[PDB]
């Protein structure tokens, strides 16, 4: 599981002023991995297919209700039309 | 001579133009509706 290295460890003694070529240790964090938690892709509850088939019985829902008031508001010409017609030759009667 | 056969003009005008009256009324309010069931049907469109 170690990655691999030619180069066990060696003895450095670093300074302040002189480190000449100044390079970029790789830092550490002071927390133990034991808290560090191993990462869980939280998967949704739903899946896009059950949200296709949801919205598409809402769409179907709403279709319906869109066909009813068609219906109900195809005919009020025809309310006009039945409505003003004996009126109006009632009109011409005169 | 002219009492009562200008006194007639008066229902003529009434009730010769309260005829078309209601035909000026019937050719505005239907075209109402077929803007109504335009819009429903573009709401459908929509889903």
């Amino acid at each position: 599981m170690d990655p691999y290295c030619p180069f066990d460890a060696l003895d450095v003694w670093e300074h302040r002023r002189f480190i000449v070529a100044d390079s970029r240790n790789f830092i550490t964090p002071e927390f133990p991995r034991d808290f560090w938690m191993s990462p869980v892709f939280n998967l949704p509850r739903e899946t896009a297919a059950e949200q296709v088939v949801v919205l598409q019985a809402q769409r179907t829902a709403a279709a319906a209700a869109l066909e009813n008031a068609a219906m109900q508001a195809a005919e009020l010409p025809v309310d006009i039309e039945r409505r003003l017609r004996p009126i109006e030759r009632n009109v011409h009667e005169i | 001579q002219r009492t009562g056969r200008s006194a007639l003009a008066v229902l003529i005008r009434a009730c010769y133009r309260l005829q078309q009256q209601l035909q000026r009324t019937r050719r505005a309010l239907l075209h109402h509706s077929d803007a109504v069931l335009t819009s429903l049907h573009h709401v459908r469109m929509l889903l």
